[PDB]
């Protein structure tokens, strides 16, 4: 019945602007304060904007002043957020919630307190492309683990935007793997690893290898780990 | 032409200048011009308190903020009709004969005693006004008072006068604090914040038995009055006769139905509003046992106050709507934000209680638990506490005549000046301030 | 307001508790949020206690003062997540710091393995030195990156996992990211790592070929 | 141990009997339980017909028809505070000695005769009884034609007395009949099937116009009076003054916007209920005018009334929500399909005007009007024409004592029998059915 | 109840009007309905006489007793459909017996055909012979299946089209379906047809082979 | 918002049973009427039976009293007419309406009168099956108008159920063609004729072939119209 839709969520540059919209169904905006809740990048939850529009009464964040700017028109349903002078360190998962305030002794589809979010749009502050996710093997030291095991890895190093999936041996080994969560970079490149378990004994009588499904610049690539 | 008149048309001047001038969004503009017309008329009284109340959902409509009928249903809300049900035990209690025939009860036990008997007649008072009225049991008092004082001197001991007719007031106008019934403000705060009658007694009844002893106590030390010698009333002697004890029974239940309301509303099938629907029961059980009849329902109880009850929830919804309360909570907010709690259940205290001096009880509460209340929903604050609290302060009116009418009823006699009533309420009312904030800070917790 | 503690390991069936200290003693606001990793924080409490409508009875409020806190009685497996509280004042709102409560274990001896760079990172001109921790408990691992009793504060990456679903335990992958010619002058490459199940901080130092 | 209270005993012992031996669906039994229990408690009036009225919603909420509120919200209807403002312009218009100057200026027309001073008595107490009330009216005239009559004979010729008296009297009921305000059947039928007040005089001024003289004329006949004299008055005349005419623009001003309502509605901005506004704003004209204090309004107007509005209107929606308006209909069906229209309508204008002669107007209406406009909703029959029928009729009370108070305040003098007015109403009340007869299949085209 | 004219031959911005008799004096819950072929049917007007919400002004209604009414004043193109009333008396409902409107037009001249049947017909055991008229005016042809002077009644089928899109006309096809020998042991086939665009009642004869 | 949605129709041997069912929403059964209206096969409205529930009050027509019965549970919304006895003039498209009466006075989704219908469940009461849709050629006689327009036709003999699609020469003849509305036969077989009209010199460049779709039984037939 009741839902927000977040949209206008996407890349951009710093200096930059963008503007996210937050479609509601099952209450009215006129009825209940609209709240813009960036996330992190990796972080907690962290709070941005409101607004009242039944009296065009908005709060920003101490954070974002000069750069931001909330609004809101009935008669559809809406709660814009226009982000501008985005910098680098306002990536994130903006959210979009609802808290209803004065309980309205009549009634109402209102909530209480944040009840309904949404989904959330990404934005990610942009500065330079053309990193396709180049592979990196691992090669477990030849003195590795005797009567034991020993684990082994490919590198995902410089790509860009989530996600990039790396499977070992086309599904044939989802037992000891870790997919690390990927990792900002100095220069704005993400870089992972992927890692899989293995005892010591069977690693020759295998080849292993990992798919680097990357659908932005639409790669696949496959790295033989081969110890010398 | 006449005064009032002009105040009207003074504030029609002030409401349109702000609905033209005040450059915001229309509808915190046009509920800042309606809070403020309504503001001056329910404070200085220009119409009658009522009138205001029926002009609130006029302006309502005729700016579109609701449709005509979801505007007259705030005239119709449990909290009226449980108001309804205390009006009824107060006229068949009344017209039965039941509060003189307890005040008599009372004051024999204290044989002859003077000394006694006048506490007796606080505690008394505190005990029906509870229930029947702020202004009847005054009034049904001041008499007593009077045949209790009839030995003693007017000018030369009338210190004890002051003592006897200032306690019997005041008490009257705190033992409305302890039930939702007793006085209007209780009901204006418990339907602006949805309140039963045992979640308000929880604040209402100890800060009776909390400020009526406080009172007292600063009566006998401000006045050192002779309160030593004897006892003689004339008047035919009352008993008990049947109609009377039905009475007492049919009170006695009603009041078991409201206290343990929320055990048996669970084991009756969990309905909204249960102690409306028994004070409706105590109506009909009246009606049915014939103690009382319906003309004296309707010659007794103040529809007005009714009405009022309807035109301040109308207030509050319009508050609600038009955004004006998160407007001021959003402007005030760096000053609420330095100022704790502790300092803004003060402030509101002090400014009620010296407000409701010059003002009515009724009125001001009407005004301001609409606004308090919405403005603390908005700072995230319970409106529960600043209601109850502007709702047990709207009643200390111990200043000066009327600001209640209980304190005109007693200087009517003019056995009392009106400096000694400055002087006691304005130590009352700042021991009053303390007492409030007190037990506020302390229920917050 | 400041939420605490920051991270709480507690097993199921426990009672765990959780404060949030607000510094506006104005607005009794507070609610409560579940987050399940990357969805949508789900509420449990709204003013300061009350329960909302599609939650269990085990997670309950209190108020006392300004010192907010949460309680779940009985911890479920499916009640691990990240915690928070939000407290509005008017219009603008707050979060806690994030409190983050996982499933506890037994000690757990980190298996630590370290990588070289391949060939192929000596021709773009860096190298990703990897040192893994796999299957070891809750976070306590500061990878020492030590070299030639040289450390290189600043260029040390690490990327955790969450908690496994099987063994409920932490994989970490720290990275040495270098350059081409400092990786060529230096052969010796090793990370200490330190936990509560190692009672000496091991090193796996190698040389390069 | 009383002879109502046997009644009610009776009548919750039937109610049982009913809820527990009725076989149906258990909302159509509790619907017709209620609806029996009700009635027999708004006929015989055991309880007062108020307290009935608020025991509906107690019967709609304890057995879970209603939540509380919506059904408390009853009480609220925007009719109920037209009627409200009919009562404020009834108290500033008596207050202030409008009514009372009104029939002095129109009597002094007729210089000194009699012959057509009751004419004009009859003509002004049906101008007044459209606004002022039923009983007010008639006990205010019946002092003017004590007056008109103190000239002539009370035993020799009786039959002067009983026609000026009975003229004035079935003028008062009459008049009720001609707007909304007037009386509360037409209130209880508007609010039931939402009428206006100028789509309501539609149907009540054309019918008060055309049996107020038929009435005037079966007394001229079946009495043979002597009303040739000359007239003496002795009261100190009364003359305009301010205030009253102050009065009379307010009230003539607030009927212009009753009358035209839709075409200032919509050039306004189309309000649902701008006739009640009409009337919040004849209060609010009022008393920033100074002529009337609520005091008076709350003194005078019939409370009572605007609670059963609520509670006929509460029995109303539970006649609707449990489906047994339905039930019935579907059970009635046959019977109806071979009684055409004119048959039905003469069925309920003889049922209800041979029934007030019984019961009261008021009571009688709150009870008919919900049942046959459901039923008449279910038939697919339009229930405005059966309410306004059946509020048109039930003010046809010309038989007997009670049945309305005009009857029994003029039967208090003793100049009139009761035998006269048994046939002189019984052949009014046929003559009544005839006209409300044709005039209805009048209005169904 | 009973509702009049069965078919209206009406031109757009024509104005058109429907009775419908009722015949139970108590129930003004007339309502009056526009059906599409094969569509649910629209409602216009409910009680007698009073609109509906997303319906066009030019629907208007009245009661004038039990004679109630329906009234199209300007005739559009999309209003050309099928008009129902229904009464409401207590729970049951009785619908008229049915109003098509057609948008009408000059005579046209039935072009009307005689078919055979076919030789795969005559190994089944049955013979259908089709007499077809296309492009006429509104419906009247009493298609007159005529033989040696012999009518066959019961064994003649009809089937018609709607009212075409581009000149709006009907098309008829009639169809005797006859038996084996009763087919084999006559020669001469014939069906007349009436229409107001035919003074003389055409007949199409023919012989097998 | 609101909506009807009519299940349960389908085929069905006379003397049998069948069991129709009404969902809604947008509103509540408990305050309305609902109302079951069989069209006809090829006729006019005609009203079969009626319930409201918050009394259980059913009225049927006079034509289906021992033979239909109306109910409705309440509690998710439904209206459930169970056909019994069903005869060969039963046959039809069973609609399902909502009737409000008593206009509630404070608030409903109610609507007064028949607004919200649905789509309809067809019934077809049933005989006898394997009819397959045979073809039949219609031959434009030989003496033909001359200089003018002959029509000729398909004829779709002995099928069953609908529908039956009969386009001819594969949608390269679109224009003068008349797909008649199907017959039913004295013994329960549907019957229908497809033709087209074309001047009489263009009859012998081109074949004129029309094509049989039928679904139920899988028919696919093309019969070549070739005159003598
Ligand atoms: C009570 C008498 C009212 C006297 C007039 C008054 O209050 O001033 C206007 C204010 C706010 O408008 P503003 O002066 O802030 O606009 C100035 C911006 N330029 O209105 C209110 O907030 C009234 C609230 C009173 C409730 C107790
Ligand atoms: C007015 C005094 C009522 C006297 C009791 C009475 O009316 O009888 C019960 C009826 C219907 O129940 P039933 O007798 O049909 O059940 C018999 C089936 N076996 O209830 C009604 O319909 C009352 C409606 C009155 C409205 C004016
Ligand atoms: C006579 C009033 C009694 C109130 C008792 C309240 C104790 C909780
Ligand atoms: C004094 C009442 C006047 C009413 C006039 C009504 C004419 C439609
Ligand atoms: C200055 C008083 C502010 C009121 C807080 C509710
Ligand atoms: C017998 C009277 C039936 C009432 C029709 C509304």
């Amino acid at each position: 019945e009741v839902q927000l839709v977040e949209s206008g969520g996407g890349l951009v540059q710093p200096g930059g602007s963008l503007r996210l919209s937050c479609a509601a169904s099952g209450f009215t905006i006129y009825s209940s304060s609209i709240h813009w809740v960036r996330q992190a990048p990796g972080k907690g939850l962290e709070w941005v904007a409101s607004i009242y529009s039944s009296s065009g009464s908005t709060s920003y964040a101490d954070s974002v002043k000069g750069r931001f700017t909330i609004s809101a028109d009935t008669s559809k349903n809406t709660a814009y957020l226009q982000m501008n002078s985005l910098r680098a360190e306002d990536t994130a998962v903006y959210y979009c919630a609802r808290y209803n305030i004065h309980y309205w002794r009549w009634y109402n589809p209102a909530g209480q307190a944040m009840d309904y979010w949404g989904q959330g749009t990404l934005v990610t502050v942009f500065n330079q492309i053309k990193g396709g996710p180049s592979v990196f093997p691992l090669a477990p030291s030849s003195k590795s683990t005797s009567g034991g095991t020993a684990a082994l890895g490919c590198l995902v190093k410089d790509y860009f935007p989530e996600p990039v999936t790396v499977s070992w041996n086309s599904g044939a080994l989802t037992s000891g793997v870790h997919t690390f969560p990927a990792v900002l970079q100095s220069s704005g490149l993400y870089s992972l690893s992927s890692v899989v378990t293995v005892p010591s004994s069977s690693l020759g009588t295998q080849t292993y290898i990992c798919n680097v499904n990357h659908k932005p610049s639409n790669t696949k690539v496959d790295k033989k780990v081969e110890p010398k | 032409l006449h005064r009032n008149s002009l105040i009207v048309l003074a504030d029609v001047a002030l409401f349109l200048a702000l609905y033209h001038f005040l450059p915001f969004e229309h509808n915190v503009v046009l509920g800042i011009s309606m809070l403020a017309f309504i503001a001056v008329l329910w404070l200085t009284e220009a119409l009658h308190v009522t009138v205001t109340a029926i002009l609130v959902p006029v302006m309502a409509v005729f700016f579109g903020i609701f449709e005509t009928q979801a505007a007259l249903n705030n005239f119709a809300n449990s909290i009226i009709f449980l108001f309804l049900g205390g009006f009824a035990l107060a006229a068949a209690m009344h017209h039965q004969g039941l509060d003189k025939v307890i005040a008599d009860k009372v004051l024999a036990m204290a044989q002859g005693k003077m000394s006694v008997a006048v506490f007796m007649l606080f505690g008394v008072t505190a005990l029906l006004s509870m229930w029947i009225s702020n202004t009847a049991t005054a009034a049904m008092m001041l008499p007593l008072v009077l045949g209790v004082l009839s030995k003693v001197d007017a000018d030369k001991q009338r210190s004890t006068y002051v003592f006897v007719l200032l306690g019997v007031a005041y008490s009257a106008s705190i033992g409305g604090i302890a039930t939702l019934v007793g006085s209007p403000p209780n009901a204006i705060a418990a339907a602006e914040v949805g309140l039963s009658f045992t979640d308000w007694m929880k604040f209402g009844l100890p800060t009776a038995m909390m400020m009526l002893p406080m009172a007292i106590a600063i009566l006998y030390f401000l006045l050192k009055p002779t309160l030593n010698g004897m006892f003689e009333l004339d008047r035919a002697p009352v008993n008990w006769d049947k109609g009377k004890v039905v009475t007492l029974g049919i009170f006695g239940l009603t009041v078991f139905l409201w206290i343990f309301s929320s055990p048996i509303n669970a084991a009756l099938g969990g309905f909204k509003s249960f102690d409306t629907l028994v004070a409706l029961g105590a109506i009909l059980m009246l009606s049915f046992a014939r103690v009382v009849h319906w003309k004296e329902i309707q010659k007794t109880a103040d529809w007005g106050v009714l009405l009022l009850f309807g035109g301040g929830l109308c207030l509050s919804n319009v508050l609600k709507q038009t955004g004006t309360s998160v407007f001021l909570a959003n402007a005030l907010s760096d000053m609420v934000s330095h100022m704790g709690i502790f300092v803004v259940i003060l402030v509101v205290a002090t400014f009620v209680v010296f407000l409701t001096e010059f003002a009515s009880n009724t009125a001001s509460a009407a005004l301001l638990i609409p606004v308090f209340a919405t403005v603390a929903e908005a700072f995230g604050m319970s409106p529960v506490l600043l209601s109850v609290l502007i709702a047990v302060a709207a009643s200390c009116a111990f200043m000066l005549p009327v600001a209640t009418p209980p304190n005109a009823i007693v200087f009517a006699s003019g056995h009392i000046k009106q400096s000694e009533m400055m002087r006691v309420g304005l130590y009352l009312n700042i021991a009053c301030i303390g007492l409030l904030t007190a037990i506020a800070m302390l229920f917050w917790q | 307001m400041t939420q605490s503690p920051s991270s709480l390991s507690a097993s199921v069936g426990d009672r765990v508790t959780i404060t949030c200290r607000a510094s506006q003693s104005v607005s009794s606001a507070v609610a409560w949020y579940q987050q399940k990793p990357g969805k949508a924080p789900k509420l449990l409490i709204y003013s300061a206690s009350s329960l909302y409508s599609g939650v269990p009875s085990r997670f309950s409020g209190s108020r006392s003062g300004t010192d907010f806190t949460l309680t779940i009685s009985s911890l479920q497996p499916e009640d691990f997540a990240t915690y928070y509280c939000q407290q509005r004042y008017g219009l603008l709102v707050t979060f806690g710091q994030g409190t983050k409560v996982e499933i506890k274990r037994t000690v757990a001896a980190p298996s630590v393995f370290i990588f070289p760079p391949s060939d192929s990172q000596l021709k773009s001109g860096t190298a990703s030195v990897v040192c893994l921790l796999n299957n070891f408990y809750p976070r306590e691992a500061k990878v020492q990156w030590k070299v030639d009793n040289a450390l290189q504060s600043g260029n040390s990456q690490e990327s955790v996992t969450e908690q496994d679903s099987k063994d409920s335990t932490y994989s970490l992958s720290s990275t040495l990211t270098l350059s081409k010619a400092d990786y060529e002058k230096h052969k010796v490459y090793a990370c200490e790592v330190t936990h509560q199940g190692l009672s000496s901080p091991v090193t796996k130092s190698f040389n390069r070929g």
